[PDB]
Order: structure tokens, then sequence, then C-alpha cells
């Protein structure tokens, strides 16, 4: 009985500036067992339109998941990846870094 | 193409 | 060059009422191409790319069909499972197999995988020769050898030798406008201040495919590890895959650093300085 403690990380599909539509991705992979919940949030605020990829894994049995919402920059609007899973007491949350 | 038979552990 | 076909079954069980969930995918190199979900309306293997859509009602009927009677074997296994290990009728429990194909630059059969397991930890699996098993406990032994009476590995070494690398060929044809173009990444690099005497530089991969690829920083024409971060590979959205990798230097000396990076897409590595 294994459990795996998922990694995140949150980006854009393609080069964000602000005001040019684009979608915001929440890539959760590493984790075990599978049920996992996963929000992307706007303003702290969680955004109810949003598709997710079908359920795989990788070679060391450990589930990957996509989540993605249409989105649009702006100078001063906040996005984060929300996650909780049976592995975290307290849901995990990840800000986007464009300026990565 | 999915393989056609499958057996139980 | 090379190529491969690979499908991934997962089963959970759902204890206090009803059938397990279940879900399919096939994938062709790093592309999905099929589906299916039980907690979907359809009850149907769907399409997940446009270049299997051209397949007939009797690829979709005969697909669906193998595709049900797959999930009432994981069915059936979660139970047997859940005897061997003696536990409880309470917890949930997952079952997971993947199995597929690969050739090389000709097409040829080069190497074929299938594999079980179970809460996440290996069950069973087939060698490489693709003749025995290997058993990685005693529960699993007892399923090996009923696999072995039976002659499973017979029959699943004519499909991998045999039928999959046939559909393999049927869809890298049929598909070749996406299945066979590789794209080259787009790179570029960027560049960030962090006290007044140290900067990161960081390089970057887009939109290229297949996934595979490899991201490293030089220093005066050395490798270098250290002070250097690296991002898994993930996914873009649009059938494309991102990576980035960073390195710490000192201010002013951003130009000992050459970024190197390594695609099926690129006749030669790519190489980056600020």
């Amino acid at each position: 009985m294994i459990q795996r403690t998922p990694k995140i990380q949150v980006y854009s599909r393609h080069p964000a500036e602000n005001g040019k539509s684009n979608f915001l991705n929440c890539y959760v992979s590493g984790f075990h067992p599978s049920d996992i919940e996963v929000d992307l949030l706007k303003n702290g605020e969680r955004i109810e339109k949003v598709e997710h990829s079908d359920l795989s894994f990788s070679k060391d049995w450990s589930f990957y998941l996509l989540y993605y919402t249409e989105f649009t920059p702006t100078e001063k609007d906040e996005y984060a990846c929300r996650v909780n899973h049976v592995t975290l007491s307290q849901p995990k949350i990840v800000k986007w870094d464009r300026d990565m | 193409c999915i393989n056609g038979v499958v057996w139980t552990v | 060059g090379s190529h491969s076909m690979r499908y991934f079954f997962t089963s959970v069980s759902r204890p206090g009422r009803g059938e397990p969930r279940f879900i399919a995918v096939g994938y062709v190199d790093d592309t999905q191409f099929v589906r299916f979900d039980s907690d979907a309306a359809s009850q149907r293997m769907e399409p997940r790319a446009p270049w299997i859509e051209q397949e007939g009602p009797e690829y979709w009927d005969g697909e669906t069909r193998k595709v049900k009677a797959h999930s009432q074997t994981h069915r059936v296994d979660l139970g047997t499972l859940r005897g061997y290990y003696n536990q409880s009728e309470a917890g949930s429990h997952t079952v997971q197999r993947m199995y597929g194909c690969d050739v090389g630059s000709d097409w040829r059969f080069l190497r074929g995988y299938h594999q079980y397991a179970y809460d996440g930890k290996d069950y069973i699996a087939l060698k490489e020769d693709l003749r025995s098993w290997t058993a990685a406990d005693m529960a699993a032994q007892t399923t090996k050898h009923k696999w072995e009476a039976a002659h499973v590995a017979e029959q699943l070494r004519a499909y991998l030798e045999g039928t999959c690398v046939e559909w393999l060929r049927r869809y890298l044809e049929n598909g070749k406008e996406t299945l066979q173009r590789t794209d080259a990444p787009k790179t570029h690099m960027t560049h960030h201040a962090v006290s007044d005497h140290e900067a990161t530089l960081r390089c970057w991969a887009l939109s290229f495919y297949p996934a595979e690829i490899t991201l490293t920083w030089q220093r005066d024409g050395e490798d270098q590890t250290q002070d250097t971060e690296l991002v898994e590979t993930r996914p873009a959205g649009d059938g494309t895959f991102q990576k980035w990798v960073a390195v710490v230097v000192p201010s002013g000396q951003e130009q000992r650093y050459t970024c190197h990076v390594q695609h099926e897409g690129l006749p030669k590595p790519l190489t980056l300085r600020w």
C-alpha cells in the first residue's frame, strides 16, 4: 500500500502577454492512488470551466493528469493551482509565475 | 488495436 | 526513427456499491488516440485523434467489445487479489495494466512489453524474451503458474509481434501528417537578477514533439550540474511539450555559460548563449 505525493507545475500553454487569449495548465504527476482533486484559481476564487485529460500513468506506475482552462493574462490578475490528495493534510497551492 | 482476449490473475 | 504503441488500463474498486471505475487509453508514441471511460455516457471506445476517425464502425464495435471484456477481467482481478492479500472488503484498491510494442526506424518489431501492478506495486510482468514471467511475490507466483499452465505468454507474443506491430504500421501511415512529423524545439534564454552579485539564466524549449529531449548547461566548454535546476518535461495541451533548465551564475559572468539542446527534430545539437 504505497502513497505518493503529487508534483505540480502551473504554466500557460503559450507565451504569456497581458491581453491575449491563452490557456492555463495545471500538470500533476507522480501520485498514487488516483483519487485527486484539482482546481484552477483566479484571484483566490475557483474557476468553473475546467477540462482535464484522461488518466494515465508512467512506467513506475504513478498517475499523471493535465487540468486546463482558457484564460487571459493581465498585469494584475493572479492565477493559481490548488491540489488536494490523501497524502496532503493541507491543500497545496502553487501560484502561476510567468516571470519564469 | 487492442489485444483480443484477457486472463484473470 | 523509432515508434511505439502502448495501451494503459486502470481499475479502482468502489466499496459500498457497484463495479470499479475503469479507464483505458491508447497511445501512439506521445499522442493519445483512443479512450474508454466507464463513467462516460457513450459506453464506447472513443476517438481522440483525427486520423483514427477514418476507421469504420466494425473497428469501433470490435474495440469496444474487447475493452469491455478487459474491465470485467479487471473487476474479477480486484476480487481475487483482495483474497490473495487477506485485505478487507472496505478499502479501495487499484489494478493497473500496460502493454504495447516498439519498432525501430524500419518499423520492424524491436521490443514488446506487458505488465501488471496492484496498488501501485509490481505484480507480474512478461520478460524481454516474451516467453516467461517475473512474479514479484508469492501471490504473483500463484498467478504465474496459472498463466504458464494456460499458455498466456504464447498468445501475447503472437499479438505483440503480430497484430500490434501491423496496426502500428497502419496508424503511422494513415496518420503521417502528424505521426511522422517531428516538431523541433523553439528555444530562447531568459535572464533574472536575484541579488546584486548573482544571476539566473533559463533556457527554454517549447512546442517540440516528440517528448524525449536533452537540455544541458556548459561552463567554459565543460558540463555543469551544480547550481542548475531541471524541470520535468510537461505537456503544453496542444500535443506538444515544454521543458526548461536553469543555472545560477555570478553577475557579469553570463557569457561563459551555454545551454545545449538535443532533439530528434534537430539535425545537430543547438547551442544558445546570453
